[PDB]
């Protein structure tokens, strides 16, 4: 409950909405780059989720927002078998057509989690201890 | 009889091509669906003449010296119209005329300018072709009265620039041709969030400067979607080529491979600690 | 030993369907044209190269459904903090597979409610 200027205090962590464009990968290093460390945010409970959509609404709902979640994929996609039952032995996607790193949906009201590409340009929010 | 009547099971095609005419033959089958009217001498045509044929789905009016279209009667079940290669100098209005129109090929005419309400009652138009006319500049809100639009051709004209928000509203646009024009920049925010599978933008002299940074950014992000127009070739020479779009149409200077040194980026928040 | 209108490549008959349907009922056609039929399933670039060389005469530069679905769900998803996911608050969306009719036969995430052309396959 004791936190930095340009930041905000909730339970278990300091929070700050970072008003810059960056990739998912680069935003992780910019989260660790804040002196008190940490990563992108993490959402588990209802009151916690309801809390965070209100902080980005103070930044006037600019666009979609990165968060810490990411699909950990073996290869490219996330399905074992085709419809005829045969196994996925071949992949022909593009890294722009990959949706691994998730994002706060700006439409639904920053209440949900949507995967997109990781090299895209969005705002982020680091989650840092006191 | 008067023409070649094709008896395929699906539709009642009739071919009256290249038979030297100046108007329609009097007695056609009533169940005619396709009618071919190419290479004739039709310098003015009245759509009302087709109104007996309640079964018509298709009509080719290409390559037959046409210069004036009497936009007159309602063609309910018409879906495709070909008017390519003729000698029109402006474009008719068809709001009430034919709702069910999906294909509209107006290529290789002599158009030069577009109206405002240039198309209405065309919520069912899927494809549209302006290939090779003499257009320079497009009217705002152009593609708005056509939402279902999948394809769209603007190749080879003397296009210079485009309205931002032109594409906006086209959730089913998949193909998009702007080759061999004289495009020079794209407005920031032009394609938006829509995925565009096919897009040909070669043959244009581009001014690579700070203003084209949105376009390069798009070309980086969409390089698997940039192709080049080829007609009689194997599909295997139909592969993705982002390098084709070139600064000042120089083969040695792509656009996505452009540094843009000196262009101001959008004071660190986390550095002032 | 393929039926009358089905092109053949390594023991599977193939038929291009130019009737645009959604992903789901694309299967429904396949499965009722022959017992055992499904959407197409690609397992090599050697295979895809044929499909594209078949389809493109019929569909100049189109989009074809292929037999995949929900391609971002079955993977594990880990937080940045490394904490696990107790409860889920997804923006649940639809995601089916569209393959182009160009050279590499690129792969595209399409809405499954959107209608597009498709191609059935089956083993004899």
């Amino acid at each position: 409950v004791d936190c930095l200027p340009g930041w905000s205090a909730y339970d278990q962590s300091c929070y700050r909405v970072f008003k810059l464009l960056k990739t998912w990968d680069d935003a992780e290093k910019f989260c660790t780059e804040r002196p008190k460390g940490g990563h992108l945010v993490s959402i588990e409970s209802a009151g916690e989720r309801d809390f965070v959509a209100q902080l980005v609404s103070e930044n006037k709902q600019t666009d979609n927002v990165w968060l810490g979640l990411k699909i950990q994929s073996k290869g490219q996609q996330c399905s074992t078998e085709w419809t005829d039952g045969s196994s996925v032995s071949y992949e022909n996607f593009s890294e722009y057509q990959s949706k691994k790193c998730f994002v706060l949906e700006k439409n639904t009201g920053f209440r949900t989690w949507l995967n997109l590409n990781c090299g895209s340009e969005y705002a982020f929010v680091c989650k840092s201890p006191p | 009889p008067i023409c070649e009547v094709s008896k395929v099971a699906s539709h009642l095609e009739v071919n009256c091509d290249k038979r030297q005419l100046t108007a329609l033959p009097p007695d056609l089958p009533k169940d005619t669906t396709i009618l071919h009217l190419s290479e004739n001498l039709l310098y003015t045509f009245s759509l009302a003449t087709l109104m007996p044929y309640t079964r018509l789905t298709q009509l080719n009016l290409d390559r037959c010296e046409l210069t004036k279209l009497q936009v007159d009667g309602t063609l309910p079940v018409l879906g495709t119209l070909d008017l390519s290669h003729n000698q029109l100098q402006s474009l008719p209005l068809l709001g009430q005329t034919l709702p069910a129109l999906t294909v509209l090929d107006v290529s290789f005419n002599r158009l030069t300018s577009l109206p405002l309400g240039a198309l209405r009652g065309l919520g069912e138009l899927q494809e549209l072709y302006l290939k090779g006319n003499e257009l320079k500049t497009l009217p705002p809100g152009l593609l708005t009265p056509t939402p279902k639009l999948e394809k769209l051709s603007l190749a080879n004209n003397q296009l210079t620039e485009l309205p931002a928000g032109l594409l906006n509203g086209l959730e089913n646009l998949d193909t998009l041709l702007l080759q061999e024009n004289s495009l020079y920049t794209i407005p920031k925010g032009f394609f938006g969030s829509h995925l565009l599978p096919f897009a040909f933008l070669h043959g244009n002299p581009w001014l690579c400067n700070c203003e084209i940074l949105y376009f390069r950014r798009w070309l980086q992000d969409n390089a698997e979607n940039v192709y080049v127009w080829k007609q009689g070739v194997d599909v295997k020479a139909m592969t993705s080529n982002v390098a084709s779009v070139q600064c000042d149409n120089s083969d040695k200077f792509p656009v996505y491979k452009y540094p843009g040194k000196g262009c101001p980026t959008l004071y660190p928040e986390e550095d002032t600690e | 030993c393929c039926p009358l209108r089905w092109s053949s490549y390594e023991g599977h008959c193939y038929l291009v369907v130019k009737e645009k349907k959604t992903w789901d009922d694309a299967e429904k056609f396949c499965t009722e044209q022959r017992k055992g039929g499904h959407l197409v399933s690609v397992h090599s670039r050697e295979e895809a190269d044929f499909l594209v060389h078949l389809a493109y005469p019929i569909l100049d530069l189109s989009l074809i459904w292929m037999g995949l679905s929900n391609m971002w769900n079955d993977c594990k998803r880990e937080w940045s903090d490394g904490t696990k996911l107790d409860f889920k608050a997804w923006a649940k969306t639809s995601d089916c597979l569209i393959g182009k009719t160009d050279g590499d036969n690129q792969w595209l995430n399409m809405d499954c409610s959107k209608k597009h052309y498709f191609v059935c396959k089956f083993k004899l």
